[PDB]
RNA sequence: GUCGGGGGCAUCAGUAUUCAAUUGUCAGAGGUGAAAUUCUUGGAUUUAUUGAAGACUAACUACUGCGAAAGCAUUUGCCAAGGACGUUUUCAUUAAUCAAGAACGAAAGUUAGGGGAUCGAAGAUGAUCAGAUACCGUCGUAGUCUUAACCAUAAACUAUGCCGACUAGGGAUCGGGUGGUGUUUUUUUAAUGACCCACUCGGCACCUUACGAGAAAUCAAAGUCUUUGGGUUCUGGGGGGAGUAUGG
């Protein structure tokens, strides 16, 4: 068809960023290996450079078979931590709108949560 | 690990027979060897993906559909009605500073041996005649409005099968029992119904549906 | 207060800031002399009641208590003092 | 065909918006050639586009931001800068992740993150060159990656302990090299 | 009649949390200011499905509501009391505090058990360069959660013992009581509910000119005290030495 939809997280986060294309199901992982190859350096992979050049890994990887439209899909964590779209959250939407893979979905998919185990350090700071 | 060249071809998938859309796109089976893993892979499925594209509606209906896929027919693949949720972009657009959730559920053994697990949340109104600042029922009334819809999703579907639900969806008869018979106690407004959690078949049949082919 | 005795002011001023605070005390309430729809007796209720009138011709329950004052049921005649 | 994004309005950022309308258009309706609904009951910020206007890659991406970041409490100045950088993204907080806090304790420490009069939040906007909103707990940032970097390591120690002055006096061995 | 995130006994749901498996996989992630600590071609981590445990009910969450205090925020059933309010019901002074005496008691800590999910005082590791400063990071026994019991410590602070008297001045609150030839969906102009204008007592607050104070920040009580006395209980006498020695 020509609308043959598929669906490419973002996974918004620090340090790096994913990237998740496979289409519709949890099966093959088609342009998937990890959204981390494009940098020579130690950690400088939230800055758009493993970010915005890793919906160039799957830039090439997609037209394996040639679809033209995605769901986009931002994702925060899952667990505790400041959840939302960051520096490294918009880029997977950047580059994939540049790349020719159409616009999707919205679903933040982590919990904004009605409990709060026991966090990450203690009475002094948890985070900077 | 084994024959890693021929996983490729491409499988469709057919919407549940009571909406519009059927043919809703190709995906790619990896499976020539052995349909039991074509099988397994299409018997147990949630595909989800909008209401807009299933009845028709510009809104992504907030209400997307957890669709079980349920059986194989040929190139083409046989599905009924699972579940379904709302998307955040809705359910975090409403509350205000000063209005008042109230949570409701039911879980019962519905019918063909299923047990369905209804989500549904209401929502307190400034009144058009309202000059508070607010809306808190009198929190007995937070129970009352809470133990009168307590009925609403027990009738709603000890009365119905499993096609009938989404059908008293699209202006949502439901509401003309939640509007119609919790409405007197306090003012309520935007109120819905949240989710269709089908997680308990206690019976799980054999399965030969031939009837929501298509 | 600038000079008046307080025999002397505004009268109606205080009388509903709740009984006692009044310059005497004087209750709030009422009596009413009334008579049901079973019998045209005479049944003398407290206007705030805390007791489920049975008829004295039938058994019926001719007014349900409630905070404040109480609540009848309908068919009682009113008339004034 | 149709081609879609969709977006809500949060019920506490409605209020600035409706009467935000009068020159956002302008700005974006006689450039960016599309149309979008406002209403008062369904909140539905809707904005669609089609081959016939115009579907060329880059040109979904950072048009929808001069009301997107609108929305979480910045101005209609600040944010045109997405369609100047490809490394110009946001920073959105959450308060109760830097420590344990409540009460006061989520009172006395936001109030010397904006200062007295300000002037701990003015002295950061002339430190990472950002725009920083305070809803109660919303703090955004549009900066560029370095920049909330050294806005990340701007609210190290507003929180969780050190003197608003020693922002400058102890910090300084941060606000300094500002690797 | 209300009221009720009040307290207690069971049930019970949540976003999911991490842990466990299936399942999908095919060469990187991890931090901190630079960095240093680990898993996997015998399958990484971003996928899809079912359980144990605990947490708290996130947003609605305040000009909040309550409870002796410590305290408490999602349902449902169960148990008394309380608080308010109304009353032309009953005792007719049964009363206030408080030497002695007795309950309760955060966090932490103390014995004997349950789980052992979460992080994590100590600790075992990597740090890592002189003390840009040592903030970093990773695992973590106990502990956090409870059961039969202690302890009797807080900036246990609104830094103000408890019962009295009056005054300001306010628009709201919440718990109760009322209905304007009082305005609309509709019980039928003011019904369920909620309103403008008024009125009452309960709790939580605010800010004015400060009459009164205070040395002063400020306080409608930290007042009515040199114009010194409504009632009652416990403390303080320059700094230390010192809440130290000694004893009970």
């Amino acid at each position: 068809n020509s609308q043959v939809f598929g669906v490419a997280r973002i996974y918004a986060s620090f340090n790096d960023t994913f990237v998740h294309v496979t289409d519709l199901s949890g099966k093959e992982t088609i342009a998937r290996v990890t959204g981390g190859m494009k940098v020579k350096a130690d950690r400088d992979e939230s800055s758009p450079y493993a970010a915005m050049l890793a919906a160039q890994d799957v830039a090439a990887k997609c037209k394996e078979v040639g679809i033209t439209a995605v769901h986009v899909k931002i994702r925060a964590t899952g667990g505790t931590r400041t959840k939302t779209p960051g520096p490294g959250g918009q880029a997977a939407l950047r580059a994939l709108a540049r790349s020719g893979l159409r616009i999707g979905r919205i679903e933040d998919v982590t919990p904004v949560p009605s409990d709060s185990t026991r966090k990450k350090g203690g009475r002094r700071g948890r985070r900077l | 690990v084994v024959d890693p060249f021929t996983r490729k071809e491409w499988f469709d998938i057919k919407a549940p027979s009571t909406f519009e859309n059927r043919n809703v796109g190709k995906t790619l089976v990896n499976k020539s060897t052995g349909l039991k893993s074509a099988s397994d892979a299409l018997k147990g499925r949630v595909v989800e993906v909008c209401l807009a594209d299933l009845q028709g509606s510009e809104d992504h209906s907030f209400r997307k559909i957890k669709l079980r896929v349920d059986e194989v027919q040929g190139k083409n693949l046989l599905t009924n009605f699972h579940g379904m949720d709302f998307t955040t972009d809705k359910l975090r657009s409403m509350v205000r500073k000063w209005q008042t959730l109230i949570e409701a559920n039911v879980t019962v053994k519905t019918s063909d041996d299923y047990v369905l697990r209804i989500f549904a949340i209401a929502f307190t109104r400034k009144q058009a005649n309202q000059v508070k600042r607010h809306s808190y029922a009198q929190s007995s009334h937070i129970r009352a409005i809470r133990k009168v819809i307590s009925e609403i999703l027990t009738k709603e579907v000890q009365g119905s099968t499993l096609a009938q639900l989404t059908s008293k969806l699209i202006p949502e008869v439901i509401n003309k029992e939640i509007e119609n018979a919790t409405k007197d106690i306090f003012p309520l407004q935007n109120i819905h119904v949240r989710k269709v959690k089908l997680l308990k078949q206690p019976k799980f049949d054999v399965g030969a549906l031939m009837a929501l082919h298509g | 207060v600038l000079v008046q005795d307080l025999l002397h002011p505004t009268a109606a001023s205080e009388a509903r800031k709740h009984k006692l605070k009044t310059l005497v005390q004087g209750p709030r309430s009422y009596f009413l002399d009334v008579k049901c729809p079973g019998c045209l007796n005479i049944t003398t209720v407290f206007s705030h009641a805390q007791t489920a009138v049975t008829c004295e011709s039938c058994s019926t329950i001719l007014c349900t208590p409630t905070g404040g004052k109480a609540k009848l049921s309908e068919g009682t005649s009113f008339r004034r003092k | 065909k149709f081609e879609s994004r969709k977006i809500m309005v949060p019920p506490h950022r409605m209020t600035p918006l409706r009467n935000s309308w009068t020159k956002i258009y302008p700005p974006l309706v006689e450039h960016l050639k599309l149309q979008v609904r406002m209403n008062l009951k369904t909140k539905s910020v809707e904005l669609r586009t089609n081959p016939k206007f115009t579907t060329d890659p880059g040109a979904l991406q950072k048009g929808a931001d001069f009301i997107k970041a609108f929305t979480l409490g910045f101005d209609l100045d600040d944010s045109i800068a997405l369609l100047r950088l490809d490394d110009l993204y946001i920073e959105t907080f959450e308060v109760k992740d830097v420590k344990t806090l409540t009460g006061d304790h989520l009172s006395r420490a936001i109030g010397r993150i904006a200062g007295k009069d300000g002037k701990t939040k003015f002295a950061i906007e002339n430190a990472t060159r950002t725009r920083i909103v305070l809803a109660d707990s919303k703090i955004h940032i549009l900066g560029g990656f370095t920049h909330i970097r050294m806005a990340r390591e701007s609210v190290v120690s507003l929180i969780l302990g050190s003197p608003p002055g020693k922002v400058y006096g102890n910090l300084r061995t941060v606000a300094s090299r500002l690797k």
